[PDB]
């Protein structure tokens, strides 16, 4: 499975 | 809503407590209540909203994949008939997942996106819109799947256009958006070459801008860049 | 109940699917529906019931401990006043946990225990009764805590009396009961010496009976014996 | 914390 973004971004 | 009587600040406080306790359904209910107060969300509050719902839908997606696999095995040649139960239970989880996605999309449409004018908020919410349509697309079959895919694409594309005009190439929101749009291309839209191209260009343009960053910002940007690289390794 | 219209066999099947998908709240709802059909439960079905509710209450206990700790820190000397929110949210989780324990106890009382005549079923259910009163005791304060503790003790003691008369010392149900009663003594009843004595005697009597067992039974018994040993190492 | 029994017993 491909990696998607973490939920928390700054 | 059941949170209508609780103060906005108390909902935020309790969302943070729920996070610490790994109570993500509660966290999401508190953040939904906070959104429904009608005020815009700060950066920290947007992140709490996203953490809560990503964890809820993440558990649902993982469960759906387990069930969908069992179901596909049950429909092979030589497998025994076990009745409607696998399909029914996969459908139950699917419907709950779609309900969560619809809830998030409803908060974005009523009225987070239309009040979001700064690039950092608007891109964040449009990325979320693309993500939750993507999660709907993961389970979609039948006559609306094409439209769900196009809704994800359209949200991601609007977010990309803003991010490229208004944010530096290392901005973590911009990076996470490009990462997720590349996943959309690879996993949803049957466009692996587009996914690879986007991941490569995003990575290279961020690399060339790292020199402008503080140590702390460098850590934030390189963390997401490594995810782009991990996907490129998987895809090539 | 919402499961009243579903076949018993379908509820069991779906509980097993829910386990595979790590959907323990669903698993518990399905097994509650199965119990409410009014038939006795097989060994496998008793184990599904226990797995489901242990996982549900386990998440609640972990969350309660996180919140209770934050609350105790908030009540130290020199800590800032942050309002009623920590207490309120700890109380919310506590009330949900007590609700789950009351549900399990209600299934045992209506009518699993009274129909359980074989040692393996009766001891299993009485151990469960002790466990869920123990989980209630973990959060109890005020005027009924002593009675909750005594209810746990009484259930465990009845189970112990049956198990010692009717089961060999290596029986995994007997071993798990003695393990949990020892935890009750140590963690709930302020009786560490009783806990240590029980764990030691249980371990030694099982050791002396291992020679009677097949390879597979030996693995089952020694797994629980190692937990007794782990506790003895922690407690001494 | 003390170890208690696994949920499934045979
Ligand atoms: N409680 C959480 N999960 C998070 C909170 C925040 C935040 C805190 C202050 C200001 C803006 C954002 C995160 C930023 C994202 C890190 N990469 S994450
Ligand atoms: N689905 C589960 N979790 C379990 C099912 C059973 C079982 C299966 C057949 C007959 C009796 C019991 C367990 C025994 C406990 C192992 N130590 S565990």
């Amino acid at each position: 499975r491909s990696h998607s973004s973490p939920a928390s971004l700054q | 809503g059941a949170m209508g009587s609780m103060e906005r600040a108390s909902l935020i406080q309790k969302a943070k407590l729920a996070e610490q306790a790994e109570r993500y359904e509660d966290m999401a209910a508190f953040m939904k209540g906070a959104v429904e107060k009608g005020e815009e969300l700060s950066c920290e509050e947007r992140n709490l909203l996203s953490v809560a719902y990503k964890n809820v839908v993440g558990g649902q997606r993982a469960a759906w994949r387990v069930l969908s696999s069992i179901e596909q095995k049950s429909n092979e040649e030589g497998s025994e008939e076990k009745g409607p139960e696998v399909r029914e239970y996969r459908e139950k989880v699917e419907t709950e997942l779609q309900g969560v996605c619809d809830t998030v999309l409803g908060l974005l449409d009523s009225h987070l996106i239309k009040e979001a004018g700064d690039a950092e908020s608007r891109v964040f919410y449009l990325k979320m819109k693309g993500d939750y349509y993507r999660y709907l697309a993961e389970v979609a079959t039948g006559d609306d799947k094409k439209r769900i895919i196009d809704s994800a694409r359209s949200a991601y594309q609007e977010a990309m256009d803003i991010s490229k005009k208004e944010m530096p190439p290392t901005n973590p929101i911009r990076l996470g958006l490009a990462l997720n749009f590349s996943v959309f291309h690879y996993e949803i839209a049957n466009s692996p070459e587009e996914a690879i191209s986007l991941a490569k260009t995003t990575f290279d343009e961020a690399m060339a801008d790292l020199h402008t960053l503080s140590e702390d910002s460098y850590k934030d940007s390189t963390l997401i860049m490594q995810l782009l690289r991990d996907n490129l390794t998987l895809w090539t």
